[PDB]
RNA sequence: AAUUCCUUGUCGGGUAAGUUCCGACCUGCACGAAUGGCGUAACGACUUCUCAACUGUCUCAACCAUAGACUCGGCGAAAU
RNA sequence: CAGUCCGCCCAGGGUGAGUCGGGACCUAAGGCGAGGCCGACAGGCGUAGUCGAUGGACAACGGGUUGAUAUUCCCGUACCCGUGUAUGUGCGUCCAUGAUGAAUCAGCGGUACUAACCAUCCAAAACCACCGUGACCGCACCUUUCGGGGUGUGGCGUUGGUGGGGCUGCAUGGGACCUUCGUUGGUAGUAGUCAAGCGAUGGGGUGACGCAGGAAGGUAGCCGUACCGGUCAGUGGUAAUACCGGGGUAAGCCUGUAGGGAGUCAGAUAGGUAAAUCCGUCUGGCAUAUAUCCUGAGAGGUGAUGCAUAGCCGAGUGAGGCGAAUUCGGUGAUCCUAUGCUGCCGAGAAAAGCCUCUAGCGAGGACAUACACGGCCCGUACCCCAAACCAACACAGGUGGUCAGGUAGAGAAUACUAAGGCGUACGAGUGAACUAUGGUUAAGGAACUCGGCAAAAUGCCCCCGUAACUUCGGGAGAAGGGGGACCCACAUGGCGUGUAAGCCUUUACGGCCCAAGCGUGAGUGGGUGGCACAAACCAGUGAGAAGCGACUGUUUACUAAAAACACAGGUCCGUGCGAAGUCGCAAGACGAUGUAUACGGACUGACGCCUGCCCGGUGCUGGAAGGUUAAGAGGACCCG
RNA sequence: UCUACCCAUGGCCAGGGUGAAGCGCGGGUAAGACCGCGUGGAGGCCCGAACCCACUUAGGUUGAAGACUGAGGGGAUGAG
C-alpha cells in the first residue's frame, strides 16, 4: 500500500508515500472536531522540556470514543473510513441505530457498509467490543483498558495487536506488542482484531522537508558540542567522548524504571532486550 | 546593508512593559515606585 | 595519503626546462572497517593541475575626460 | 558661505462623520484570576469568569467650495437602526366555536430482582507422573603423578515448574417471580390541552477556513475612427487632402444573462442533560427532474432636462458669463464570477451573528401608507524611502501596505519619454606631479604573479547536430554549424474578431454562418545599401583529470562560509502509561488530548559490496554460597 | 522594542522553460512486463527582476557611514 516516487529530483530519489487506498472521504465530520495548537515542547513555565519539536503543519483533533460503555446492545453501521493527522491508524465513522454518530480506530479488514455490535452478547468479529471476560482464549485483541471503566490504553497503534493468553481467577493474562506478559482485571473491555494500516511503517520520508512538515527541529549530536554544553563535547580533532555514553544531563546509560512500584505485582515477565 | 538600530519606538509596548499598572503589580515594582517618589522624581513611571 | 621525519622515495606520462599534478610500485616512522573500509551518475561562490579563445597582467609604456590636488573670495577643525 | 529666503523666531488662525478607522459587538496565542490546591514566611499554578486584533459580523456614491478640513461642509440622489401621532387592512382573547381528551373497574411478559433453573469462564483442600537440584552422599573425569572444584551414574527437601482426572466455591449472560405501556368492553373523544402574537442564556444547522493549476465569460485600461472646435509655427513643398484639441458621468433602484450548486413527500423514534413539528437514523411513494429552487460576473434601462469638459468672451487679483460633437471598432489585465472548478498529501482557528425548534410569557398583537423626530465617545491639520521617523548632524545606512500611461521588449529588466516632481543649500578658474573612476592602443599574447587577482572575452531568436558515464530521471543550453537589415510579388492569400448579415427558432439578454471593417505573425521567389543587419542599452566562456562532502540548506552580527552543523537512511539502549525523559522544594505542566509500526537518549550519515578477532582492564545488566561492614536492639564485667 | 528559538493571525514572489503520477488510443504480451502518440501540470526542478543574503576585488580607514559604496556574485514555490 505504498507508492514509490520516480527519481526526478534528489529529494525524491527513493521517497515513498502511503496509497490512501482505504479512505472514502477527504473531509471530517463537522460535529466531531476540536481546535489544536502546537506548543513546540514548552511547558507551563515557557521553558523547553522536550526538545526537537515544533513548526509543523496545522492539524485538528477528531474526537474518538475509547470508552465504549454507553451503547450496549445497540448496533452500528460503518459509514466511512478517513485519514486523521494526529494518529498512525485510520479513523472509522459509525452511525448508530439511535441516531448518534461517532468515531473509532479502524481495525484491519473493516470495510464500508459493515455492521458492528457491542456488549457481552456480541459475535467475535473485528470491531465488536466486549468485556475481556467474554472473549475466549487465544484471540487477537486491541485497544484494551487497564482499570475497569478507565478508557482504552494498550495496543492502539497501526498494525499492533495484543494476544489473550488465558484467564486465572479475577485476572486475564495478556501478551503485549513488546513481549511482556501482563495481567489485567477481567472487567476491562476490549475490541477484536488488529489495527489497520499495517504497511505504513514502510515509508521513506524522502527529504528533510517532510520531517519538518510533520514538525521536528533538527538534532545536534553530543560530540560536536563544547565541554560545557554536553558531558561529551570537546577535543581537538574528532573525538568519541571517552565518557561511557551519558545523557546531556549526565545520567549514565542503564535502567530507568523506578524499582518496587505498585504495579510490579501484575507483571509476569518484562520484555527481552538481548540480541 | 542591514543598518537596523536597537530602538524601534512603539508606545503601546512601552506602556505595557514599563507602565504604572505593571509597576504596581509586584512587590518589587511598588518598591521602585516608592523609591522614585522618595528621591523626588517628576516621572514616577512611564 | 587533508595521514610519510628520511623525501625532491623509484619508474612512466605532460613542458625546451615539472620540489606542484596524474598513473603505478610499496620498504604502512605513525591506514583500517559505524570515533565506519573501499567505490559512485548528479550537485559545489570548496582545495590542486592541464588545454582552446581572450586580452595593457607583462616586454614597455603613451594619450583624452571627470573628481581631488594647485590659484582667488567666504566659514573654519584635528591628533601631537 | 551670504541671505531680502527657510522645516529657525514672534503673534493670530486652522482639524466639522448615523455610513470612513476604533469603543458601546465577538473571540485566537497570551495576561489577570472570586473560591481553590501547593509552599516555613516571601510566594507558585489555576477553575468559573474577564480582558486581548494582526482575524469574524456591520448602513454612501458622484460634483463643488476656502488661505488652511472634506466619503465630515454644500448640491443631487440613497441606505441602516430606533421613537411618537394619524390612517387602512386586520388576526385574537373576555366570552362563543373547532380539534383533542384521560383514569378507576378484572385486565401483559418484560425491567428483571428473593429463593432458585440453564450455559460459560475461573480457581480451594486432599489424591497421579516427570525435569530441578539450595542442599548432600558415594562413584568416572583434564586431574594436583589419585590427596582439591565443577560436570553424568541415582537417591534424598517437588524447595521452583510442568501435565490429565478431581474439586469447594466466585462471577458474567439468559429464562424465572417486584408496580411502570396491557388488546379497551361501559364509566369519560364537550368539560383538562391546543387555534392571535412574541419566543429564549437551552437543543440543532450555518458561520467554517489548506497548497498548486489552468481553460472560459467579462470589465477597467490603452490604440484607432464617424462627428465637433481650431493653426499657418517668417525655410524647398503644403489651405485642408496636412496638423493640434475634444470624442465624458458614480452608489443605489429595476431585469436575472455566462458560470456554479441542490432531490421532494409520508410514517416512527430518546439519540440532542427537560420537550421538540427542529437535527440524525430506519421503512415506504414520487421523476432522476430543459423541469423547479438558491447564488451570480457583466450587457441593458433609470439615477441624468442634472453634473463636468475642448473652446469663446471678459479680465489679466485672476473674480465672472456662454458652452459644440459625445457614435463605431481593435487590443486587453497580476482585477470580478471565484469562500468557484479540477488535482495532491503535509489534512488545513474560535466565538458572536443569522435560520429553525420547542420550554415560556400571553390579552393584546401582525402588516402596509402618510406626517413629525433621536442617532452617543475618540482620530481627522502637517511629514511619511524622508532636511519632519530609528541613526549624536538639514548623515551616500534602515522603514510594512495600495496605485502601475506610451514606444521598442517575454517582462514590474533595460533605453527615451507622457502626467507629476525636482536642479538638494559653498562658488569661480586652471591642459603640473601624484591618487580615484571611466575611454583607446601598434607587434607579441600569461612571457607578470604565491595564483590568469583585475581586465578582456561568450551573451538573443529559428533551424540542424550533440560524447565518456549513469541510480535510466540525467549529463545538456554539452561540444559544433548556418540564417537575422529595408523594399516588391505570391497576398482581395492564411489566422483571430465580427457589423450590415442569410439560417434556423427553445420569441429569448437564443445559437450556426458570414461581404465589409480592424488586427497579426511564418514561408517562398526577385531586388537594394553599408566596413558593419542580436546594429545603441540588455545579454552563458567551454572542455579534460584528481581530493573532500551524497544532494537543496545552516554557521563565527563586525578579519574564518568550508572538507565544519543539519539532513533522508541505519544499529544500540531505555520506556506497560498522571510511562521513560525534562521545568519545579511541592501542587502542577510539556511528553500527548499520543500508547511499543509510539516517545526519549547515543553513535554513524543517500546508494552499492561489506562491518574480521578479544569480555582480560573500566562500565552496564542478571545473581547466590560465603567474608566484610552503620544505626537500633543487647546489658556479662568494672568503676564512682 | 537589537539578536536566538517557539506560539496566534494577515501579506508577498514580473517574465520564460522542462514535462512526473494518472487518463484515452495504438503496438506489444496467452496474460503481465514494456514501447510510440494525445490529454495532464508534480518538483526542498532550470534561466531571471522585486525580496533575503554576503564569495571576489578596488575605494574608504581624524570615512558620507562606530562595518558602508561601485562593479561582478548565491537563493528566488520553499527547511522561503
Amino acid at each position: 500500500g505504498i507508492r514509490k516516487y520516480k527519481p526526478t529530483t534528489p529529494g525524491r530519489r527513493g521517497a515513498s508515500v502511503s496509497d490512501f487506498a482505504e479512505i472514502t472521504r477527504s473531509t471530517p465530520e463537522k460535529s466531531l472536531v476540536r481546535p489544536l495548537h502546537g506548543k513546540g515542547g514548552r511547558n507551563a513555565h515557557g521553558r523547553i522540556t522536550t526538545r526537537h519539536k515544533g513548526g509543523g503543519h496545522k492539524r485538528a483533533y477528531r474526537v474518538i470514543d475509547f470508552r465504549r460503555h454507553d451503547k450496549d446492545g445497540v448496533n452500528a453501521k460503518v459509514a466511512h473510513i478517513e485519514y486523521d493527522p494526529n494518529r498512525t491508524a485510520n479513523i472509522a465513522l459509525l452511525h448508530y441505530l439511535d441516531g448518534e454518530k461517532r468515531y473509532i480506530i479502524a481495525p484491519q479488514g473493516l470495510k464500508q457498509g459493515d455492521v458492528i455490535e457491542s456488549g457481552a452478547n456480541a459475535d467475535i468479529k473485528p470491531g465488536n467490543n466486549l468485556p475481556l471476560r467474554n472473549i475466549p482464549a487465544g484471540t487477537v485483541i486491541h485497544a484494551v483498558e487497564l482499570r475497569p471503566g478507565g478508557g482504552a490504553k494498550l495496543a492502539r497503534s497501526a498494525g499492533v495487536s495484543i494476544q489473550l493468553l488465558g484467564k486465572e481467577g479475577t485476572y486475564a493474562a495478556l501478551r503485549m506488542p513488546s513481549g511482556e506478559i501482563r495481567r489485567v482485571d477481567v472487567r476491562c473491555r476490549a475490541t477484536v482484531g488488529e489495527v489497520g494500516n499495517a504497511e505504513q511503517s514502510n515509508i521513506n520520508w524522502g527529504k528533510a522537508g517532510r520531517m519538518r512538515w510533520k514538525g521536528k527541529r533538527p538534532t545536534v549530536r553530543g560530540v560536536v558540542m563544547n565541554p560545557v554544553d554536553h558531558p561529551h563535547g570537546g577535543g581537538e580533532g574528532k573525538t568519541s567522548g571517552g565518557r561511557h555514553p551519558v545523557s546531556p544531563w549526565g545520567k549514565p546509560e542503564g535502567r530507568t524504571r523506578k524499582p518496587n512500584k505498585p504495579s510490579d505485582k501484575l507483571i509476569v515477565r518484562r520484555r527481552r532486550t538481548g540480541k | 546593508a542591514k543598518g537596523k538600530r536597537t530602538f524601534q519606538p512603539n508606545n503601546r509596548r512601552r506602556a505595557r512593559v514599563h507602565g504604572f499598572r505593571l509597576r504596581m503589580r509586584t512587590r518589587a515594582g511598588r518598591a521602585i515606585v516608592a523609591n522614585r517618589r522618595s528621591k523626588g522624581r517628576r516621572a514616577l513611571t512611564a
